């Protein structure tokens, strides 16, 4: 049962919980903005400089 | 100090539950969404009319204002 | 001194007693989150305002370039400039829902709460008016024209007055610079009197929808009111945001990304949407004194409302005649909002006076009417 | 006719308060007179409109109203206090108009 | 405020001081509840009813004397800290209000 070893290991203690917070943060944003950036781009293929880039990146005169 | 100066009460008890023991959104479809229709059923005759009457005016002014700004075929009707 | 630290420091106290320990209705809905909503909003003007403010120059030769500067070069200076434009408007839907929520529940008869309240009103107006100038842009300076030329229409004083206000013949550096100041203070002043408005609230607390004693049934603000108070912020804050990341120049005018003329009158000189109601009401009477006042009582009416009270109830919870004239005034003030926004021509001229002369009928004669037949009809 | 006795009772309907199991009197705006009435009312009545107050305003921030059954009849609507206000009233005005005399 | 207060200073800052003491007045209250051959009595018949058997003061002492600082608050943080309590409240209550409150303070010493 997740949610009793959840709450025995981190919200029980405020400690815990405010530990599972800050590092709980550190994992959402690496992980939401990889995401959404991904979901935009996609979104947008090859309309950004990410995309046409290499047509003129060391592939002219 | 505004709590324990407020109003004389008798007679009157009260039971509640802690919020672990209950549910956050419980009924929705035997309770809420019966009263949510209730709400907008007692108030849209009240509310709706005057902002319909709105709605008309503008309509009509607007229309009205293009209309004013086309021409006039009896204008020119003799102007050979 | 006293068991908790919250109840004895001079401090916590304070904070105790308006935000933790506060005594607040059980009853008071999603309309009563506008106060708190006021409040934040205020405090991201000005955050938003202090980090446009570090990168503006006011000068008539580098004004608009200083703002351009920013939302080109300035990390973020575009978005800081989106939220302080929006936020302005965020700031009068909610001053005006604060407002309505007033009338309709007759929170007025706690008449220094409410004539703060008028006073918060009027201050933001100014602020803002000033703040429109500061890109000088074209509606930038002709807004400020025309609405600074209406004071030269006073008697005797006037040609005086406006002078003194442009610090020259017209609207011109000089306003500019003084236009930035006041802009930058004002703000100051509203948190002030902000702070006056919550202290005689606290001498009666909270009214409640059904405008009965809540003595009986009171709750701690917290957790009740700080919560339903976030949600109702981050509810609010959707829309505002989207609106400023997906549209941001949907309620702006195109005419004000082009430099300020004194050689070029734009064709449609209109104030942006929250001042579109007063300026039907101003070109209502035509006569520049005539429709300075009426301007001026526009706003200045709400200092009545509270003599206007004929009802032996409260709110207006329980007086569906009532309830329809509210309505009724709402729809009234959409109307002159969209005349405000109109040419003066037929049929908009026609139509704004119809509306100018209703708003004031159904607060000065027809809302103390009707209260007076409804108590009748109670038998009362 | 009955005419005015059709729109009060028509009025009391439309009012609404009796979904909410309030009486007209529990419905007043508590300016001075009514306050000063309040406080002569016997035990019993002070405490029914106590717990009725009460039972109106959980009703009003559950968003529900009372089951039809329990709604007040204008009819056998109460007015417990207005007895007591008029009387209220009648000293304020004899005061006032002594007071000028 | 002060009592709930107590409560989570069990469960979180109990001193060696506080249960040595503790212990002692619990001692002489289990002595003083057979104090009489009535009181005596009453052990009998609950101890058996209850352990099915009886409890010397001889064994409850040593059972009370291996408690220790550390135990009394690992036990109270198993019964009281972050649980839904039970509360009835009689008179003139108007002061003392919200269960949510009382709730909070059922937790963070
Ligand atoms: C990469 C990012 C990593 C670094 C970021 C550091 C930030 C970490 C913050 C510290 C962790 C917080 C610790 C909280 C502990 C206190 C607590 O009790 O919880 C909060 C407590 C909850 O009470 P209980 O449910 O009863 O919990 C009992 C636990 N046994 O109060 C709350 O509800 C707070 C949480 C809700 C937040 C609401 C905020 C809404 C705002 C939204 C708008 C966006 C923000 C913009 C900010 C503007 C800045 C200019
Ligand atoms: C002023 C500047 C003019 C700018 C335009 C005005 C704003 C236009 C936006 C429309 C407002 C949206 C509100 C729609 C909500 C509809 C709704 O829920 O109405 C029904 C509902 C029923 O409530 P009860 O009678 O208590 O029922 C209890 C038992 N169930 O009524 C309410 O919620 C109360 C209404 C309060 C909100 C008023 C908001 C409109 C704001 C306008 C300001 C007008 C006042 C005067 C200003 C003069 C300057
Ligand atoms: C910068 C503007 C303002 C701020 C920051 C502000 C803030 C507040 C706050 C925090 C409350 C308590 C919560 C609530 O009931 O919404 C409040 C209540 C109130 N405000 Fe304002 N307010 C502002 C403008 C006004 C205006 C313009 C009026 C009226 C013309 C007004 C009238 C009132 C009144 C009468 C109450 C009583 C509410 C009740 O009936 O319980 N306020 N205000
Ligand atoms: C009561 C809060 C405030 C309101 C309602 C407000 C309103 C406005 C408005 C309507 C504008 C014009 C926006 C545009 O269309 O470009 C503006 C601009 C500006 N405001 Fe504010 N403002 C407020 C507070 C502040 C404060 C406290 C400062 C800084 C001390 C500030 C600094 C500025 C600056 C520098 C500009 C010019 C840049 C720009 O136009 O974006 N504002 N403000
Ligand atoms: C400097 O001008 N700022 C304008 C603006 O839209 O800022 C958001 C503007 C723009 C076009 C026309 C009129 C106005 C001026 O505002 N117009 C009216 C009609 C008004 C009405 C009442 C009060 C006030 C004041 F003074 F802020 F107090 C102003």
């Amino acid at each position: 049962a997740l949610l009793r070893q959840a709450y025995s290991a981190l919200f029980r203690r405020t400690s815990t919980f405010a530990l599972t917070v800050v590092l709980g943060a550190v994992l959402f944003e690496r992980a939401f903005d990889q995401g959404a950036d991904a979901i935009f781009e996609h979104l947008n293929e090859g309309k950004l400089w990410k995309h046409i880039k290499h047509k003129y990146e060391a592939s002219e005169e | 100090i505004h709590f324990g100066n407020l109003a004389r009460v008798r007679h009157i008890i009260t039971y509640s539950l802690s919020p672990f023991e209950q549910r956050a959104i419980p009924n929705i479809f035997s309770d809420a969404l019966p009263n949510v229709w209730r709400r907008f059923s007692s108030q849209v005759f009240k509310v709706a009319p005057p902002f319909l009457g709105a709605y008309l005016l503008y309509s009509w002014g607007t229309q009205e204002f293009e209309r004013l700004k086309r021409k006039n075929p009896a204008d020119y009707e003799n102007d050979q | 001194m006293a068991p908790n630290i919250r109840k004895s420091h001079p401090l916590l106290k304070m904070i105790n007693n308006s935000l933790i320990d506060l005594p607040a209705p059980s009853n008071i809905s999603a309309w009563w989150n506008f106060g708190s909503l006021l409040a934040v909003c205020l405090m991201t003007q000005i955050l938003t305002g202090l980090l446009l403010a570090m990168h503006y120059t006011a000068d008539t030769s580098l004004a608009f370039s200083s703002v351009a500067h920013t939302c080109r070069n300035v990390q973020y200076g575009w978005l800081i400039r989106n939220l302080h434009a929006n936020g302005a408007s965020f700031f009068f839907i909610c001053i005006f829902l604060h407002i309505g929520r007033g009338l309709y529940y007759g929170s007025y008869l706690y008449k220094e709460t409410w004539n703060t309240g008028v006073i918060l009103l009027l201050t933001l107006m100014a602020t803002a008016f000033v703040g429109y100038v500061l890109p000088w842009g074209q509606m930038s300076f002709w807004g400020a024209t025309v609405i600074t030329n209406l004071f030269s229409a006073i008697p005797y004083i006037g040609h005086t007055l406006v002078e003194w206000a442009w610090g020259g013949f017209s609207v011109d550096n000089p306003t500019l610079t003084r236009f930035f100041a006041l802009h930058f203070l004002l703000p100051f002043a509203i948190a002030g009197i902000t702070i006056i408005h919550l202290t005689f609230l606290h001498e009666s607390g909270s009214n409640n929808p059904l405008g009965i004693s809540s003595d009986s049934d009171k709750i701690p603000f917290h957790p009740y009111y700080s919560f339903k108070d976030i949600l109702g912020l981050t509810l609010m804050l959707t829309p505002f945001l989207t609106l400023a990341l997906f549209s941001p120049n949907l309620l702006g005018d195109p005419e004000n990304f082009t430099p300020a003329n004194p050689l070029v009158t734009p064709p449609h000189i209109k104030p942006e949407w929250y001042f579109l109601f007063a300026y039907a009401i101003l070109r209502s009477i035509p006569n520049k004194l005539g429709g300075v006042l009426a301007l001026a009582a526009s706003v200045l009416i709400l200092f009545l409302i509270p003599f206007l009270h004929k009802s032996k109830q409260r709110t207006m919870t329980f007086r569906p005649l009532s309830q329809t004239l509210f309505w009724l005034l709402v729809a009234n003030l959409l109307i002159l909002t969209w005349i405000g926004s109109q040419p003066v021509e037929h049929p908009f001229i026609i139509i704004g006076q119809m509306a100018s002369l209703s708003y004031f009928t159904i607060l000065l004669i027809l809302f103390p009417t009707i209260g007076t037949l409804e108590n009748k009809m109670l038998n009362y | 006719g009955r005419l005015m006795d059709r729109i009060r009772k028509w009025y009391y309907n439309a009012a609404g308060f009796n979904k909410y199991g309030l009486m007209r009197d529990d419905t007043l705006y508590e300016d001075d007179d009514v306050k000063e009435a309040l406080k002569r009312l016997p035990e019993d009545l002070y405490n029914e409109r106590m717990f009725r107050i009460k039972r109106a305003l959980d009703l009003s921030l559950k968003h529900r109203i009372l089951p039809k059954e329990q709604w007040v009849k204008y009819e056998e609507d109460k007015p417990y206090l207005e007895p007591y206000l008029k009387e209220v009233i009648r000293e304020r005005l004899e005061r006032e108009a002594w007071n000028k005399k | 405020f002060c009592a709930q207060g107590e409560w989570m200073r069990l469960c979180t800052s109990t001193t060696e001081s506080e249960v040595k003491r503790a212990k002692n007045h619990l001692r002489s209250a289990m002595v003083a509840q057979l104090d009489g051959t009535t009181p005596v009595c009453e052990t009998i018949g609950s101890h058996l009813l209850n352990y099915g058997r009886r409890i010397s003061l001889e064994e409850w002492d040593s059972r009370i004397s291996a408690v220790d600082a550390r135990m009394v608050r690992d036990v109270c943080s198993k019964y009281i800290y972050d649980k839904c309590p039970a509360l009835a409240a009689v008179g003139p209550i108007e002061q003392l209000l919200d269960y949510n409150r009382i709730r909070s303070g059922m937790y963070w010493i």
